[PDB]
């Protein structure tokens, strides 16, 4: 940035574009080439698009040109880590964990169920056999 | 209903998200992933959004190559309208992120100049991997000082004419690519 | 079966032979002690309906063992809208006179509800088919069971894949491709009737009954199997019903 007389200082680049901000032709006046100059601006005039927060739940930024990154949490997904994969609990979402049968209940939990010869055990997915020869397992192998 | 199009990949240090067209009007999107003989995963369940995150599925084995394609349904709901992607093989693919320099110093004759370990999503033992760690000697990065170095660490030691201000700028490389071969360049930053 | 595998004794437990005067007719699938799924076709030339026998266990037809159990079949039901000479709706449903005994060599194959198959089963890639069909187009069917891991194809993707051929049957919602195009592997004529079964969450379900494919193992061209799923709720409305005097019965579908 410029100030009275300031200008008579040869350039510096910490005092001019790291502790104030500069201009194009204040970088220039720094790098004196223009190809040395544009490479310097194409970063230093493009922008932090991390300044927005956009990483929700938790998440961390990392600036790109015109562009950002967001690392997420485990517990989350999406561009913005905005997707909690504790809320996609639905039988389309890989059964909904149900071992055989699922069933969706909007607002409440989904439930899973068992086919014929099997029933529900205590942890609310898996199925045990209640017969001998319950369909769907082959004998000799297990 | 109308089948998506124009479905692309957009993926930078292995974060990777399908784009699509068009906006909808009385349908919504599911996506599904595979590998080429693997199952079918759905993810973006019932989405108006006209992109998927698929990081984490791709992240599982990021040289392994991946299909997805996204069904359209008609709004409150035989087979579903879809369309496929491309192919997409994230180790050959995804976008070398823009680098950044860590530090410079004089070491007497000579300038070390560290790049900052480039964090991708791939995720090992419950931490981010490293650009270097998940390419290894595929990956190589590249100094433009006032010429050139390359380096197959995140190093570089090079010589400088003394009492001389340089300034620096690097460039994450896969020489083996032809196609999205180099980052953006870093920040330019000096002595 | 072309190109696939003999499937160990015991390890294909719910495939049925069918027998029509003693000689094979077709595949089938046991899906609980009385009753059978199979495909309608394997029935158009049938003149002898009380000649019809199902035999579990079943594994060389060469050599007889203490495992094979035969039982009359009771009824052969199918449903009224399909049309002999053609392959939509091609599926059967056959209650046998007495119940077969369970046993480490014989055992039902699941029948799925229509949700889980249409929302999970469907995404599995892989399924196996078995029967003792033809081992090549145009060749002599097999003595010993035979298995082929086959992946399943969304119609629009066999669709678009398929070598065009004039004249050939719609695939309709009723159907499902999948196999190979390049001429390596498939079911084949002999294998209809038997078994396309799924593997999910350590349980096998019937998802697809063989039905008809141009040839066996063309190039260009998938297997095509019924789809199992559109026929959930017929094939257990049907199961409560109470037998009939005359073999066949065509019931209305849906
Ligand atoms: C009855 C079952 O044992 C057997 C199982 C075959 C499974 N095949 C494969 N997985 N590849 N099913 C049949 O025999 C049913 N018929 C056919 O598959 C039929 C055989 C003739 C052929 O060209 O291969 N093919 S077809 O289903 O494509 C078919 C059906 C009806 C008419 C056809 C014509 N026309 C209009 C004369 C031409 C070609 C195929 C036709
Ligand atoms: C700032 O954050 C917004 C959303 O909060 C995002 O749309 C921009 O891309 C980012 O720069
Ligand atoms: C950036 O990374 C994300 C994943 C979180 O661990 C944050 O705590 C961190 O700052
Ligand atoms: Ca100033
Ligand atoms: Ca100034
Ligand atoms: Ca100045
Ligand atoms: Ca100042
Ligand atoms: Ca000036
Ligand atoms: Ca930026
Ligand atoms: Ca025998
Ligand atoms: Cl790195
Ligand atoms: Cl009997
Ligand atoms: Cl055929
Ligand atoms: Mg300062
Ligand atoms: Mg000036
Ligand atoms: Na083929």
């Amino acid at each position: 940035a410029n100030a009275f007389l300031e200008e008579l200082r040869p350039g510096s680049l910490e005092r001019e574009c790291k502790e104030e901000q500069c201009s194009f032709e204040e970088a220039r006046e720094i790098f004196k080439d223009a190809e040395r100059t544009k490479l310097f601006w194409i970063s230093y005039s493009d922008g932090d698009q991390c300044a927005s927060s956009p990483c929700q739940n938790g998440g961390s930024c990392k600036d790109q040109l015109q562009s950002y990154i967001c690392f997420c949490l485990p517990a989350f997904e999406g561009r913005n880590c905005e997707t909690h994969k504790d809320d996609q609990l639905i039988c389309v979402n890989e059964n909904g964990g149900c071992e055989q049968y699922c069933s969706d209940h909007t607002g409440t939990k989904r439930s899973c169920r068992c086919h014929e010869g099997y029933s529900l055990l205590a942890d609310g997915v898996s199925c045990t056999p209640t017969v001998e020869y319950p369909c769907g397992k082959i004998p000799i192998l297990e | 209903t109308v089948a998506a199009y124009n479905l692309t990949w957009k993926s930078t240090n292995f974060k990777t998200i399908l784009e699509w067209e068009p906006k909808p009007v009385n349908q919504v999107y599911t996506v599904q992933i595979s590998t080429k003989s693997g199952d079918w995963k759905s993810k973006c369940f019932y989405t108006t959004d006209t992109e998927c995150d698929l990081t984490d599925e791709i992240v599982k084995d990021v040289k392994q190559t991946y299909l997805a394609r996204v069904f359209s349904y008609p709004a409150g709901n035989g087979e579903p309208l879809y369309e496929n992607s491309p192919e997409f093989t994230p180790y050959l693919e995804t976008n070398l992120g823009q680098p950044t320099i860590q530090s410079f110093e004089q070491v007497g004759t000579k300038v070390n100049v560290t790049v900052e370990d480039e964090r991708t999503l791939v995720r090992r033992n419950n931490t981010f991997l490293s650009l270097r760690d998940v390419f290894g000697k595929d990956l190589i990065y590249t100094l433009y000082y006032w010429k050139t170095a390359k380096t197959n660490t995140n190093e570089f030691l090079i010589d400088v004419d003394k009492g001389e201000n340089y300034c620096f700028s690097v460039q994450a490389v896969i020489p083996s690519r032809t196609v999205n071969r180099k980052s953006t360049d870093s920040p330019v930053e000096c002595m | 079966i072309v190109g696939g595998k003999v499937c160990p004794k015991g390890e294909c437990p719910w495939q049925v032979l069918l027998l029509v005067n003693g000689a094979q007719l077709c595949g089938g699938t046991l899906i609980n002690t009385i009753w059978v799924v199979s495909a309608a076709h394997c029935f158009d030339k049938i003149k002898n309906w009380r000649n019809l026998i199902a035999v579990l266990g079943e594994h060389d037809l060469s050599e007889h063992d203490g495992d094979e159990q035969s039982r009359r079949v009771a009824q052969v039901i199918i449903p009224s809208t399909y049309v002999p000479g053609t392959t939509n709706h091609d599926i059967a449903l056959l209650r046998l006179h007495q119940p077969v005994v369970l046993t480490d060599h014989v055992v039902p194959l699941c029948l799925p509800e229509r949700t889980f198959s249409e929302r999970t089963l469907a995404f599995v890639r892989f399924s196996l088919v078995s029967g003792w069909g033809q081992l090549l187009d145009r060749g002599a069917t097999a003595l010993e069971l035979m298995v082929l891991n086959v992946p399943r194809l969304m119609t629009q993707d066999c669709l678009q894949q398929s070598r065009k051929v004039g004249d050939s049957p719609n695939i309709t919602e009723y159907m499902f491709c999948a196999g190979y195009s390049d001429g390596s592997k498939d079911s084949c004529k002999g294998d209809s009737g038997g078994p396309h079964a799924t593997h999910y969450r350590g349980t096998w379900y019937l998802t697809g009954i063989v039905s008809w494919g141009q040839g066996c193992a063309t190039v260009g061209h998938f297997g095509v199997y019924t789809r199992v799923s559109q026929y959930i709720e017929w094939l257990q409305k049907l199961m409560r019903s109470e037998p009939r005097p005359g073999v066949l019965l065509r019931a209305p579908f849906p």
